[PDB]
């Protein structure tokens, strides 16, 4: 049971879609982050649940 | 003791009581949001979403349209919108398109880049006059065109003539050119940003002429104002690869700051400070000997001059009793206040090396040896003998 | 119109009979299959 | 840091690859010498030792 579920975890993990990375130049007025994307260019995005 | 007491006093009445008016008015300020506000943040959120692109306002199309340009390879003819209007835009600004459908729909950069970050500085300058202490005649070149007529444009049309524009620090490295265009522009009382001609240089397209054309901008709003692009030298006229070359943009960038020297209106509100190394490590092609003024020459401390700067660093440096500072300059014969820095510098190295706390005159000769070492000219006497 | 196109690149290094490394035109590096149709005897490195 | 495999539609680490991979062809003939031995030479006996 332990072993079967976790091969298929990681599988689900694959199957929903990439992660990018980027820095946090400043913080910005509307509870939103200026990141810069590091490979590309930069977007201004809300932050987590977490964060 | 009491004038502890007094600041004391002062001091945590101010601090302690915005602490507890902040703390309250966050709270009084989320409560009501009934009517209007309620009304505007919602709009606000709506016509934008999440991400939101940066983007840059080339120009407004007068129909409520505008040309950008996008971070990506192509650009775009978009509408204008929200609550930013291209009465509230201005060309050259940086501005939030929304991802999905190209529109603008707001602004929060308001023209913040990290170029424009590091060219900040309307603060006054570090160094103050004669720290920069001495080159008194060079300082008094510098301060005649740089100072004089923000101070009082008065004076040149009672003369008779067009003010001074500009100056061009150029000549001898080790002179502290770096150094003294902050000196004057503290004593003038004025606002001095700082950019390294650089970082004007971009593998990007467009990008180039952008980043000279915000310099402009941002020193007419804190005019009077000096701006100092600190090596010119560096845009230079150099090539990185001539077979995948490097050397178009270079051009395109030396021209857009030969234009707004004077094309940035007939003013001495707008100086500049441009250092060089030499005028022909510039790309020769140039704008005419008025416009820039007076070329600023520096050369080689005299043996007066380099009694005054060493003298400045010495009294830094600790624990030397046993030097006099004429026996130095008697053996040396001129030199920059360059070299004076590293011979002091490497004088403490030799007598922490011997783990002695006391610098001796003998420490200093042992210095100007390791200075000197590589300048030796035996043709000096090839000639005389 | 039915049988379309085709993308061209260059064997850049045999990782299997099976398996090989290309580099495709387009752009990216691929690890690609082998038909059943094209033969392993074709295949080699720095062929097109 | 070294290459390594990634999935084309998934996009992520799936498998991985040795780092000899993605790195120059090596002799781009066969390896090996064509039928010149020690035999052949015919040289520089004591300099080919
Ligand atoms: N007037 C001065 N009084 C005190 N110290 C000085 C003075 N002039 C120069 N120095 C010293 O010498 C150092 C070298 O000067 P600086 O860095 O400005 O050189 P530069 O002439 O701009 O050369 P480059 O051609 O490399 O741009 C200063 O950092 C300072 O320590
Ligand atoms: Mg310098």
């Amino acid at each position: 049971n332990d072993k079967v579920r976790f091969i298929k975890d990681e599988l689900r993990l694959l199957q929903e879609p990439g992660s990018y990375v980027g820095e946090v130049i400043k913080i910005v007025s509307d509870k939103k982050v200026l990141v810069k994307v590091q490979p590309e260019g930069k977007y201004i995005v809300d932050v987590a649940k977490d964060i | 003791t009491r004038c502890k007491l007094k600041l004391l006093r002062m001091e945590r009445i101010k601090d302690h009581l915005l602490l507890e008016e902040e703390f309250v008015s966050n709270s009084e300020i989320l409560k009501p949001f009934e009517k209007k506000q309620e009304e505007e943040k919602k709009q606000l959120e709506e016509i934008r979403g999440n991400p939101l692109s940066i983007g840059t306002l080339e120009e407004i199309i007068d129909d409520d349209h505008a040309i950008v340009t996008s971070p990506t390879m192509p650009d775009y003819y978009v509408s204008i919108l929200s609550f930013v209007d291209k009465e509230l835009l201005e060309p050259g600004c940086s501005v939030l398109l929304h991802h999905k459908t190209m529109s603008i729909v707001g602004v929060l950069q308001d023209d913040a880049d990290p170029m424009v970050s590091v060219m900040k500085m309307d603060k006054s300058p570090t160094e103050s006059y004669s720290d920069i202490g001495g080159l008194e005649s060079q300082i008094q070149e510098i301060k005649e065109s740089v100072e004089l007529p923000l101070t009082h444009p008065e004076l040149y049309e009672e003369m008779g003539i067009k003010p001074p524009k500009g100056v061009i620090l150029y000549g001898a490295p080790g002179t502290g050119k770096t150094l003294l265009a902050k000196a004057v522009a503290n004593q003038t009382s004025a606002t001095f940003l700082r950019i390294v001609g650089s970082e004007l240089i971009q593998k990007y397209l467009g990008d180039g002429p952008r980043l000279c054309r915000q310099i402009f901008k941002v020193a007419g709003e804190n005019a009077p104002s000096i701006v100092f692009i600190d090596e010119i030298d560096a845009i230079g006229t150099k090539r990185y690869d001539s077979n995948s070359g490097g050397e178009r943009e270079i051009q395109r960038t030396m021209l857009e700051l030969l234009n707004q020297l004077d094309g940035f209106d007939d003013r001495g509100d707008v100086k500049v400070i441009m250092a060089t190394n030499k005028i022909e490590t510039l790309d020769p092609a140039l704008i005419r000997p008025g416009r820039i003024d007076r070329k600023i020459l520096f050369e080689n401390p005299d043996l007066s001059t380099k009694k005054k700067i060493l003298g400045i660093h010495t009294s830094k440096m600790n624990l030397s009793e046993d030097v006099n500072l004429e026996t130095l300059v008697t053996t040396k014969d001129d030199l920059s206040g360059a070299d004076i820095q590293a011979m002091c510098t490497e004088a403490g190295l030799l007598a922490l090396r011997e783990r002695r706390m006391q610098v001796t005159a003998e420490d200093f000769k042992q210095a100007k040896e390791r200075v000197m070492k590589n300048k030796v000219e035996e043709n000096l006497e090839g000639l005389y003998l | 119109l039915q049988s379309i196109g085709q993308l061209i690149g260059e064997v850049m290094k045999e990782l299997s009979e099976e398996k090989y490394i290309v580099k495709a035109s387009s752009g990216p590096r691929y690890i690609v299959g082998v038909r059943n149709s094209v033969d392993r005897s074709k295949l080699k490195k720095g062929v097109r | 840091s070294m290459s390594v495999a990634l999935h084309r539609h998934s996009n992520a680490l799936v498998d991985i690859l040795p780092p000899d991979s993605d790195s120059s062809i090596s002799v781009m003939g066969e390896n090996e010498k064509p039928d010149v031995t020690y035999a052949d030479v015919g040289g520089l006996d004591m300099q080919k030792q």
